[PDB]
């Protein structure tokens, strides 16, 4: 487990600036986050391991959003992964 | 300038670098990687909260309780076939 609270809380005061969130609420969507990034973190190793590779990229973690997400909340995951990607790299 | 800032992310990319890096996933993991996670961990809280925010306003409130969130999963199909029940 690690704490992304900080960072929750900083997506949460720019989709919705007025309104709060309860410390139990804050523990659910923290919980959320650590079991996804567990989640796609393994996956990407499976992918990695399956072909060889030596290196966990970008192209691995868009694997494993399709592999993990359902399809249409994959699609719109892996166009704001790739949108950040697009950004980093600009 | 941090990675997040690079990316346009609120999500902590170097800190999700250490976490990959740490977990000994592969032998390495490239720099994209942890901005591409980042980004998609950044888009799940948004929408939860995004939604939740609106059930919490739905029900005249100005914070987010467990509830709202478990309505937010429940009344979306993707994020109830993601996340399944909210106790």
């Amino acid at each position: 487990v690690e704490t992304y609270k900080i960072y929750i809380f900083k997506v949460l005061k720019q989709v919705h600036p007025d309104i709060g969130i309860s410390s139990k609420a804050m523990g659910i969507m923290n919980s959320f986050i650590n079991d996804i990034f567990e989640k796609l973190a393994q996956e990407s190793s499976k992918l990695a391991r399956y072909n060889k590779k030596p290196t966990i990229t970008s192209r691995e973690i868009q694997t494993a959003v399709r592999l993990v997400l359902p399809g249409e909340l994959a699609k719109h995951a892996v166009s704001e992964g790739t949108k950040a990607v697009t950004k980093f790299t600009s | 300038t941090s990675r997040s800032s690079k990316a346009g992310l609120q999500f902590p990319v170097g800190r999700i670098a250490r976490f990959l890096k740490a977990g000994k996933y592969a032998e390495r993991v490239g720099a994209g990687a942890p901005v591409y996670l980042a980004a998609v961990l950044e888009y799940l809280a948004a929408e939860v909260l995004e939604l939740a925010g609106n059930a919490a306003r739905d029900n005249k409130k100005t914070r987010i309780v467990p509830r709202h969130i478990q309505l937010a999963v429940r009344n979306d199909e993707e994020l109830s076939k993601l996340l399944g029940d909210v106790t």
